[PDB]
């Protein structure tokens, strides 16, 4: 089922005019959420503005992160030294099958994985000396620990939980995407196929080429969001100069609801 | 450790001539997060660029999207243009229209 996961970075060294720290909130593919350390509030994004909300909600959301900020940026003291550092942290939870929740609490060093929290002792740890360095000095921050449990084992499900009950119809988005099919000439006696999957969501989508409705293939492809939340998509796929008109490209998404056959310009 | 950015230049929507839309340089897949993108017609660099969140996946390298509002023509060309510390110069990806 669908997770709400923080993504949380703190830099050392920020260049001027950008924030120190800064998080974006997810549910699912979709961004609800932006934090950062220079507006310091919490704000909602794209359809989730115009989302029926507890009173307190986004109070409460830029309480919680002001904390987080505290404590990424504690983090580099306990390091000391020159840097640069990047601290990142995956903090959510998803919804088990049996109606229970899931928690994430993950973080990374410089791009590398390398502390984890572990709700049942309510510890940080890991094996490098800058994980033990970070995770004493958090643990030895009052109340730290415990409103890290309290995040993850009863602020966010129950976060989850309302999204999922007054933004289900933002959720359930389902828009088909736009099909394009084009060939361009490549080296001698060769054009590359390209099947274009545009403006869609959500973002699992399949791409297959055929020729001569026998199976050719996945190609090789590439995807990626739009400022929008929704997300395009193509693969493409070398074929014999004279040989393009042969082959068609097959498109499954939610938004349709059959396999789509996309013919050639 | 770094890692060096992917770049990805599309439109919004399928491009028609003289149909306003969206240009879009999609960069992912890069680390530290300090990166420069410009979009560029015709070679000159673009002023009204917006970009979206830093955000990071889940191998914690970063990514970002940049996009301008545009109508494409038959022969205006655009690229993207890119700086990081992993590229010892900036790289530039140009639109292909059919991707």
């Amino acid at each position: 089922h669908l997770s709400l996961l923080y993504h949380l970075t703190a830099v050392s060294s920020p260049a001027p005019g950008t924030p120190a720290f800064w998080v974006s909130g997810w549910l699912g593919p979709q961004q609800y959420l932006s934090y950062n350390s220079l507006r310091g509030e919490a704000e909602p994004c794209g359809a989730w503005v115009w989302e029926n909300q507890v009173s307190w909600y986004w109070e409460k959301e830029t309480t919680d992160l002001r904390i987080k900020e505290k404590l990424f940026l504690e983090a580099f003291k306990a390091l000391g030294g020159k840097g640069p550092y990047t601290l990142q942290g995956l903090l959510g939870c998803e919804l088990g099958p049996d109606n229970t929740s899931v928690p994430t609490a993950k973080f990374a060093l410089n791009g590398e994985e390398f502390m984890n929290f572990d709700l049942k002792q309510g510890t940080w740890g890991g094996d490098w000396p800058e994980a033990l360095a970070i995770s004493q000095r958090w643990q030895q921050q009052d109340k730290a620990a415990n409103k890290e449990l309290t995040f993850l084992l009863f602020s966010c499900p129950h976060r989850l939980r309302e999204h999922l009950e007054r933004g289900r119809g933002n959720l359930e988005w389902k828009e088909p995407p736009s099909m394009r099919l084009k060939a361009r000439p490549s080296s001698p006696g060769f054009s590359v196929l390209t099947c274009s999957a545009f403006s869609f969501y959500p973002p699992e989508l399949q791409l297959r080429f055929l020729r001569n409705g026998l199976a050719a293939g996945t190609g090789q492809g590439d995807f990626g969001p739009n400022s929008d939340g929704s997300f395009h998509a193509s693969s493409s796929l070398t074929v014999k100069s004279g040989d393009e008109h042969h082959y068609c490209c097959i498109v499954q998404h939610a938004g349709l609801a059959q396999p789509l056959r996309v013919e050639l310009e | 450790i770094q890692r060096t950015p992917k770049i990805q230049v599309y439109s919004r929507h399928p491009a028609e001539n003289g149909k306003s839309n969206f240009l879009n340089c999609y960069v992912s897949g890069f680390h530290p997060s300090d990166i420069e993108v410009d979009l560029l017609k015709n070679g000159e660099r673009i002023e009204k660029v917006e970009h979206s969140d830093l955000s990071f996946s889940k191998d914690w390298s970063f990514y970002l999207l940049y996009y301008t509002e545009f109508t494409p023509t038959e022969k205006d060309e655009y690229a993207c243009r890119v700086n990081h510390v992993t590229l010892s110069q900036p790289k530039i990806v140009k639109w292909d229209r059919d991707m």
